[PDB]
C-alpha cells in the first residue's frame, strides 16, 4: 500500500457522555485526537498489520461502500476469538470468531469458542465518514459521524461532532487491526488518540460547535 | 519602562517665572460607594429541601445564623454608604427657571424633564456606559418558573437559595439629592454647607472663588467671557471624552464583576464532590443505607459550608474596602462641592 | 429567632416559605419478563478462575429478595451500592460473573488489590460497583481422591487489566534458552489444578463467587424490579420518581432537541434540568416549586403587639406556604397611604414603614 | 504526587480563587507604589551650581 | 553550605515575584521630587514648574505661617544654619540607632514569618499514620492511602486558606498606609498644609 502524511485539520472530536448540556462551556479529560495532528493517508492496491495505540480515528470518503469492516485483535490467524465488523449492508456482525483469514485479509463477493455475538442496525450507510473506536476498561466504544464535504483533497477545515453507536463489553487486549475490502480502491485516514483535555462549547441547541485543546499552544492553556 | 520626559528648570540667583494667562480645566474623578447586597439561604444550599441532610445540619452548631448576621451587617452597610455620601443636603433646591449664570453653560448637569428618571445628559453617559449583571433586585421567579431558550445563571443562583436584595435608595431619589446639591452649589456657593443658603450672583460667587486661590477679583470680571468659554469647551470636552471612550468607568464596573462572578463560583462550588461518592444528595441518599449515606452527607456538609465561609470572608473584607472608598467619597463630597479646599492634589 | 421575649422595632429576616408537595409519581418502563437469577446461581458446575463465566442480564424485572433463597451466603459485599436499597433505584444492565477460588483469595475479589487471582487470573476495576456473592462449596467441589478440574494460573509476562480473560496455553520462559514448546529446565507450565481434598483446612476449602456488576444509567434502562408505575401530572409540585432517581418540583412541557441517544440534561451546579420518561418518548423540565424569603416589620413590643409580613422577590399571588405591591416583594398587613414622612422601617425600593395613629396602626409610605 | 492531584481535583475550586486572591494582592503591591512615588510629569533636575 | 529556609519555600511551591518599579526607579522619582520642590517651590505641583530663588520661596513660605517676610531676610544666616545643623543631626541619629525603622522591619518579619508557618505545616500528620505522602502511598492499598490522602489534603488545604486570608488582611492594612503616604507627598511636599501635626 500506498502511504501519505496529512494534518489532521481539528477534526475528530466526540461526545464525551449521554447528557444533554446548553450554552455551557464544558471541560473533559478524555482519549481525544489531538489538534493538527499527523494523520497518514492509505492508498490500497495491494498488508503489515496496523498497531492499535489507545483508540483509532478512521476517515473515509468511500462513494462505492468498498470498505467494509476490521479485524481488532492480537493474532489473526484464528486461534482465538479476536473481534470482527462484517457489513451484509442490512446488518453487522460482531461476532467474535474466525473466518481462516491469511496476512492479507480480503473478503469474496461475487462456533469455535464464540463468547459474545451482537447484531444490530447497518453500520456503514462530499461522503466523509469518521469513526472512532476506543478500550477502556474492557469495554469497546464506538462512535461514529458522516459528514458532506466540497472537494476530496484532504480533510477539511470545520467542527463535525461525533455521535455514540455501540457498547460492547469484550475485545480483550486489543493491539493490532487490519481493514477490510472487498473486490468484485481505498483512500482511508488513520489517527491515532491520546489522553488530552478538551474545553467544550456548547449552544443553545446542544451541540459542540467549537472547541479549545489545552495542550496544543499556550494561547490554548490560557483559554483552557 | 520610562518615567517621563527629562526637564531641567533653569534656576538662578535672581530669576523668576511668572505666569501671564490661564486655562480652566476641569477633570473627572470616579469614586465607588456601595455594592451589592447579598443573602444565602444555608437549607436551601447546602441541603435543598432535604430532610435528612437538615437534621444532620443541626448538629453543626450556629454556624448559618452568624453567617446570616455578617450578611445583614453588610448589607445594612451599604445603604449607610449611600446615606452618607449623598444624603447630607437638608433642603431640596431648585434652580430658577430662568437658566442664566453669567455665561457658563449648566445644561450638561442639570436634569431635564423630557424623560421620566429626571437625571442629566452626562448621567444618562454614565449610566449607559457601565453595563450591570443583572442582579436580583428585579422580580424574575416567574421568569424563572416559564422556561425560555436556555437556563440563566440568575435562575440558577436564585434556585439554589442566593438572593440579591435591592438598594434602600432608589436611582431617581440619589438622582433628586445631587439635583438638589447642584442647584445650592450653583445658586448660593459655600453659604448652603453652614446653615441657610444666602444667594449671591454667580460672577461675585467665581470672583469669592478666585479670591480664595490668591488671584485678585478684578482679573476675573476683566476676563469673564473668556473663562466662560473655557468652561463651556471644557465640559464639551467630557461630552465627547465619554460618548467616544469607554473605558474610564471601569473601578464602578469591578464593583459589578467581582459582586457577579464569586456568586457564579459559589453555585460552581455545588458541582464538586469533596471526596463523596456523588455530588447529588438524593443519589447519595438512594444508593445507600443510613450509615453511609451519612458519611457521605457529612462529607458533602463539610465541604458546603467551607466553601461558603469562604464567599462570606471575602464579602467582609470587599465590603471593608467597599466603606474606605465611600467614607473618601463622602469627605470630598464635604470639603470640594460644599466649600473650597486649599489642599493641594486634593 | 431572636432568642428573647421582647423585640426593638425594625425588619427581621424570619423564615423562608416554601410550596408542600402533593402527589408522588412513579415512572418506570413497562417491562413484564423476570431476571433469570436461578441459573445463574445454583448450575451443575462453575468454570474455573481463568475462563470466569460471564453472563449478561437485560429486559428483565430485578428481584433481589429471592437471591437469599438460592444460595446459603453470609456476605452479600458490596461497594457502589447496598444490599438494602437494589429494588428501589435501578440500571442499565447486570453482569455475573461465575467461578470458582480458593478460601484466602475471597479477598482478593476487591478494587484496588493486588496478588495471584486479581493480577493474573481475575482483576476488578477500581471504581467497580455492584457486589460480590461467595459461600463455601465443599459438599459440591471437593473429593477425596482430590478435586483436579479447576485450574488457575501461577504467573503471566505482564499484568492484568480489569475485566480481561485469558485463555490460551503459552509454556513460559524465564531464561535466554528458548523452551521451543518443551517443558525441559527453566519451563514450566502455567496452569495448576487446585487438588481439593475434604481433609483440608478451613481456609482451603472451594468457595463459589458470583460478582453482580451494575453499570449506571446513562442509556435507558432495561433492567429493573417491582416497582408500581404511577400515572403522569404536570403544573404542580409533585415528588417525582424518575427510572430511580427521586426528586420535588414541577414537571413541564418541553422545546429542548435531545439528540435521540440522549436521556437527561445537567445544570451549571450538575442539578437534574430535564428527563425524559421512560414510558413516552418525551421530554420534561424540572424547576422548584416555588420558595422565598418571610420578613416580619414591627414595632417594640413596649408599643403593640401588630406586625406585618414582607414576602421577598415574589409577584405574590402565590401568597400561602391589606395587600401592597413593591419592589422588594410584597406586603401583608400594612396600608399604603399617599404621603411622605421620614424613614422609620427601611423595607426597600423606597418604600418604609412605620406605627401611626392614623386607633393605631403599621402604614407604609414612600 | 499523581493520586494526591486525582484526589485534589475533586475539591473543586479552591486552588483557583487562592490564586486569584494572591495575584491581586500582588498586583495591588504595584499599584500603592506607583500611586505614592509617580506623582511628577517630568523628571526634574537640578542646576550644577548649588 | 546547607539547605537554606527560601530554597525550601521555592521546592515546596512557594515564590516570592520581584516588584514592577527598581529601587533606581524609586531613587529617581524621589531626586525629581526634590529637584522640582528646590527649585520651583509649589508651582511644580500645579502645572508648569516656575523658577523661584529658595531665599524668596522661604519668604512666601513665612507668609504661609504668619510670621512677615522681614524676617526671613533679616536673619537669612540664622535659619540656614540652623537648617544645616538640624539635617546634620540626623546623619548622627541613623547612623547610631537601629529603632526608628522597624516598621518597616515588621513589614519584612511578617511576611518572612508567615511563609515559614506554611513551611512547617508539612511536617504535620492531621490525623493521619504519616506526614509523607509516599511513605502512605507505598505503605498502604487504594481506600486507606486515600483516607489519609483526604485528611492530609484538608489539612493542608485548611493551612493555606488561613495563609491566604492574613495576606488579604494585611494587604488591606498596607493599602491603607499607603493611601495615607500619598496624601502626605501630595500635600507636604508639592505645597504647605496648614492641618496641625500634619
Ligand atoms: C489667553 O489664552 C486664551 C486661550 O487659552 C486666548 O484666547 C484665544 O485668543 C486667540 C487669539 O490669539 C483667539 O483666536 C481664540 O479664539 C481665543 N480663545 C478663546 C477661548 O477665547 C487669549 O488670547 C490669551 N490671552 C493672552 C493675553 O495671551
Ligand atoms: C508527519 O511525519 C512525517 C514523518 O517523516 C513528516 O515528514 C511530516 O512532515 C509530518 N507532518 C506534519 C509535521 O505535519
Ligand atoms: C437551533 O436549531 C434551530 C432549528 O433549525 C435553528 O433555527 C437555530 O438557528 C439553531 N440555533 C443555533 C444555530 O444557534
Ligand atoms: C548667584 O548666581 C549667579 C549666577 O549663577 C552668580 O553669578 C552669583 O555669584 C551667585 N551668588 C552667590 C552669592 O553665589
Ligand atoms: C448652551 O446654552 C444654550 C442656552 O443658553 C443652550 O441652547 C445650549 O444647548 C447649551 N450648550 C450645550 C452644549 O448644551
Ligand atoms: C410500553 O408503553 C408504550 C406506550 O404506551 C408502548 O408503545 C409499548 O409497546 C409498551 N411496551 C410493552 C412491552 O408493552
Ligand atoms: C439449582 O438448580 C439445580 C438444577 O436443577 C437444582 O438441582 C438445585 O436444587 C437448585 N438449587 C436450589 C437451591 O433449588
Ligand atoms: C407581576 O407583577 C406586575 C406588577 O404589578 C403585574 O403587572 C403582573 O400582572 C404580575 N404578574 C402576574 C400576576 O402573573
Amino acid at each position: 500500500r500506498t502511504q501519505s502524511y496529512t494534518n489532521s485539520f481539528t477534526r475528530g472530536v466526540y461526545y464525551p457522555d449521554k447528557v444533554f448540556r446548553s450554552s455551557v462551556l464544558h471541560s473533559t479529560q478524555d482519549l481525544f485526537l489531538p489538534f493538527f495532528s499527523n494523520v497518514t493517508w492509505f492508498h490500497a492496491i495491494h498488508n503489515p498489520a496496523l498497531p492499535f495505540n489507545d483508540g483509532v480515528y478512521f476517515a473515509s470518503t468511500e462513494k462505492s461502500n468498498i470498505i467494509r469492516g476490521w479485524i481488532f485483535g492480537t493474532t489473526l490467524d484464528s486461534k482465538t476469538q479476536s473481534l470482527l465488523i462484517v457489513n451484509n449492508a442490512t446488518n453487522v456482525v460482531i461476532k467474535v470468531c474466525e473466518f481462516q483469514f491469511c496476512n492479507d485479509p480480503f473478503l469474496d463477493v461475487y462456533a469455535n469458542n464464540c463468547t459474545f455475538e451482537y447484531v444490530s442496525q447497518p453500520f456503514l450507510m462530499k461522503n466523509l465518514r469518521e469513526f472512532v473506536f476506543k478500550n477502556i476498561d474492557g469495554y469497546f466504544k464506538i462512535y461514529s459521524k458522516h459528514t458532506p464535504i466540497n472537494l476530496e483533497r484532504d480533510l477539511p477545515q470545520g467542527f463535525s461532532a461525533l455521535e455514540p453507536l455501540v457498547d460492547l463489553p469484550i475485545g480483550i487486549n486489543i493491539t493490532r487491526f487490519q481493514t477490510l475490502l472487498a473486490l468484485h480502491a481505498a483512500a482511508y485516514y488513520v489517527g491515532y488518540l491520546q489522553p488530552r483535555t478538551f474545553l467544550l462549547k456548547y449552544n443553545e441547541n446542544g451541540t459542540i460547535t467549537d472547541a479549545v485543546d489545552c495542550a496544543l499552544d499556550p494561547l490554548s492553556e490560557t483559554k483552557c | 519602562m520610562s518615567l517621563g520626559a527629562e526637564n531641567s528648570v533653569a534656576y538662578s540667583n535672581n530669576s523668576i517665572a511668572i505666569p501671564t494667562n490661564f486655562t480652566i480645566s476641569v477633570t473627572t474623578e470616579i469614586l465607588p460607594v456601595s455594592m451589592t447586597k447579598t443573602s444565602v439561604d444555608c437549607t436551601m444550599y447546602i441541603c435543598g429541601d432535604s430532610t435528612e441532610c437538615s437534621n444532620l445540619l443541626l448538629q453543626y452548631g450556629s454556624f448559618c445564623t452568624q453567617l446570616k448576621r455578617a450578611l445583614t451587617g453588610i448589607a445594612v452597610e451599604q445603604d449607610k454608604n449611600t446615606q452618607e455620601v449623598f444624603a447630607q443636603v437638608k433642603q431640596i433646591y431648585k434652580t430658577p427657571p430662568i437658566k442664566y449664570f453669567g455665561g457658563f453653560n449648566f445644561s450638561q448637569i442639570l436634569p431635564d424633564p423630557s424623560k421620566p428618571s429626571k437625571r442629566s445628559f452626562i448621567e444618562d453617559l454614565l449610566f449607559n456606559k457601565v453595563t450591570l449583571a443583572d442582579a436580583g433586585f428585579i422580580k424574575q421567579y416567574g421568569d424563572c418558573l416559564g422556561d425560555i431558550a436556555a437556563r440563566d445563571l440568575i435562575c440558577a443562583q436564585k434556585f439554589n437559595g442566593l438572593t440579591v436584595l435591592p438598594p434602600l435608595l432608589t436611582d431617581e431619589m440619589i438622582a433628586q439629592y445631587t439635583s438638589a446639591l447642584l442647584a445650592g452649589t450653583i445658586t448660593s456657593g459655600w453659604t448652603f454647607g453652614a446653615g441657610a443658603a444666602l444667594q449671591i450672583p454667580f460672577a461675585m460667587q467665581m470672583a469669592y472663588r478666585f479670591n480664595g486661590i490668591g488671584v485678585t477679583q478684578n482679573v476675573l470680571y476683566e476676563n469673564q467671557k473668556l473663562i466662560a468659554n473655557q468652561f463651556n469647551s471644557a465640559i464639551g470636552k467630557i461630552q465627547d471624552s465619554l460618548s467616544s471612550t469607554a473605558s474610564a468607568l471601569g473601578k464602578l464596573q469591578d464593583v459589578v464583576n467581582h459582586n457577579a462572578q464569586a456568586l457564579n463560583t459559589l453555585v460552581k462550588q455545588l458541582s464538586s464532590k469533596f471526596g463523596a461518592i456523588s455530588s447529588v444528595l438524593n443519589d447519595i441518599l438512594s444508593r445507600l443505607d443510613k450509615v453511609e449515606a451519612e458519611v457521605q452527607i457529612d462529607r458533602l456538609i463539610t465541604g458546603r459550608l467551607q466553601s461558603l465561609q469562604t464567599y462570606v470572608t471575602q464579602q467582609l473584607i470587599r465590603a471593608a474596602e467597599i466603606r474606605a472608598s465611600a467614607n473618601l467619597a463622602a469627605t470630598k463630597m464635604s470639603e470640594c462641592v460644599l466649600g473650597q479646599s486649599k489642599r493641594v492634589d486634593f | 429567632t431572636l432568642k428573647s421575649f421582647t423585640v426593638e422595632k425594625g425588619i427581621y429576616q424570619t423564615s423562608n416559605f416554601r410550596v408542600q408537595p402533593t402527589e408522588s409519581i412513579v415512572r418506570f418502563p413497562n417491562i413484564t419478563n423476570l431476571c433469570p437469577f436461578h441459573e445463574v446461581f445454583n448450575a451443575t458446575t462453575f468454570a474455573s478462575v481463568y475462563a470466569w463465566n460471564r453472563k449478561r442480564i437485560s429486559n428483565c424485572v430485578a428481584d433481589y429478595s429471592v437471591i437469599y433463597n438460592f444460595a446459603p451466603f453470609f456476605a452479600f459485599k458490596c461497594y457502589g451500592v447496598s444490599p438494602t436499597k437494589l429494588n428501589d433505584l435501578c440500571f442499565t444492565n447486570v453482569y455475573a460473573d461465575s467461578f470458582v477460588i480458593r478460601g484466602n483469595e475471597v479477598s482478593q475479589i476487591a478494587p484496588g488489590q493486588t496478588g495471584n487471582i486479581a493480577d493474573y487470573n481475575y482483576k476488578l476495576p477500581d471504581d467497580f460497583t455492584g457486589c460480590v456473592i461467595a459461600w463455601n462449596s465443599n459438599k459440591l467441589d471437593s473429593k477425596p481422591s482430590g478435586n483436579y478440574n479447576y485450574l488457575y494460573r501461577l504467573l503471566r509476562k505482564s499484568k492484568l487489566k480489569p475485566f480481561e480473560r485469558d485463555i490460551s496455553t503459552e509454556i513460559y520462559q524465564a531464561g535466554n534458552k528458548p523452551c521451543n514448546g518443551v517443558a525441559g529446565p527453566n519451563c514450566y507450565s502455567p496452569l495448576q489444578s487446585y487438588g481439593f481434598r475434604p481433609t483440608y483446612g478451613v481456609g482451603h476449602q472451594p468457595y463459589r463467587v458470583v460478582v453482580l456488576s451494575f453499570e449506571l444509567l446513562h442509556a435507558p434502562a432495561t433492567v429493573c424490579g417491582p416497582k408500581k408505575s404511577t400515572n403522569l401530572v404536570k403544573n404542580k409540585c409533585v415528588n417525582f420518581n424518575f427510572n430511580g432517581l427521586t426528586g420535588t418540583g414541577v414537571l413541564t412541557e418541553s422545546n429542548k432537541k435531545f439528540l435521540p441517544f440522549q436521556q437527561f440534561g445537567r445544570d451549571i451546579a450538575d442539578t437534574t434540568d430535564a428527563v425524559r420518561d421512560p414510558q413516552t418518548l418525551e421530554i420534561l423540565d424540572i424547576t422548584p416549586c416555588s420558595f422565598g424569603g418571610v420578613s416580619v416589620i414591627t414595632p417594640g413590643t413596649n408599643t403593640s403587639n401588630q406586625v406585618a409580613v414582607l414576602y421577598q422577590g415574589v409577584n405574590c399571588t402565590e401568597v400561602p406556604v391589606n395587600v401592597f405591591q413593591t419592589r422588594a416583594g410584597c406586603l401583608i398587613g400594612a396600608e399604603y397611604v399617599n404621603n411622605s414622612y421620614e424613614c422609620d422601617i427601611p423595607i426597600g425600593a423606597g418604600i418604609c414603614a412605620s406605627y401611626q395613629t392614623q386607633s393605631q396602626s403599621i402604614i407604609a409610605y414612600t
